[PDB]
């Protein structure tokens, strides 16, 4: 074994938020949608087991898991927050996952809707053969 | 607006 | 569209030069052996098709091929020279080969027997499936 | 020695 391999994949993290016309009963003022995907519709399912979106404690059932695309959550509330996103790979070893602190921000009323995209590069050094294969079918 |  | 991949492999270029106690008939004074192999006893045959050792015109049949390990030439002579070495890959694309200019150098009598080792790391960005598989069994 |  001399041959070394480095694999990169691109994730995208992003979200939409817009002002409701009529606030909800809880006084939710905004509707929003956060998600994770690969670019140009790449099958990230090949190497992603699951994604967990950690909503703020103010949310009931805050820890939201998607095992299958689309990796997203659609919700209503009243303010933005730091939104930890855990992406879990189909990997027998390190890294088993990765954490991002996703700035889920809203805009005030009178301002345009949020439409935010955060591109993220992951690098893997000398994954197993199995994981290298899933990574690269993606 | 942000939630602590 | 998400997975880029890069692969380094190591080669070793190297040579052993040694004075003959008795010169030959043509006035060759040293015996030498140039070679190409992988480090840590790697089997570079998986991605090497063939090695060619371009000997100086002063040799007859100067262009020497090895398709199979060992990739080496053993010869007698009376001086060192620049010794181009082409390594050809089991590759249907670019790069199909690589050329090095090797310093096959001798030491005069009285001096020690030569034993040199040159490292080359090679980089292959986004090879075909087929060659990456070949690259990584080695 | 070396051969050009």
């Amino acid at each position: 074994m001399a041959s070394s391999c480095a694999v990169q994949v691109k994730l995208e993290l992003g979200h939409r938020a817009q002002v409701r016309k009529k606030p909800t009963v809880e006084g939710f003022t905004h509707d929003w949608m956060v998600f994770v995907r690969g670019p140009e519709h790449s099958n990230i399912q090949h190497f992603v087991e699951k994604v967990v979106f950690h909503l703020h404690e103010s949310f009931p059932r805050p820890k939201r898991v998607c095992k299958d695309p689309p990796y997203k959550v659609e919700e209503s509330g009243y303010a933005g927050f730091i939104l930890p996103i855990e992406v879990y790979f189909k990997n027998k070893e390190e890294p088993r996952k990765v954490r991002f602190d996703y700035d889920l921000f809203l805009h005030l009323e009178g301002h345009p809707p949020v439409n935010h995209l955060r591109c993220e590069k992951l690098t893997f050094n000398n994954p197993t053969e199995d994981f290298r294969r899933k990574l690269l079918k993606a | 607006l942000t939630k602590p």
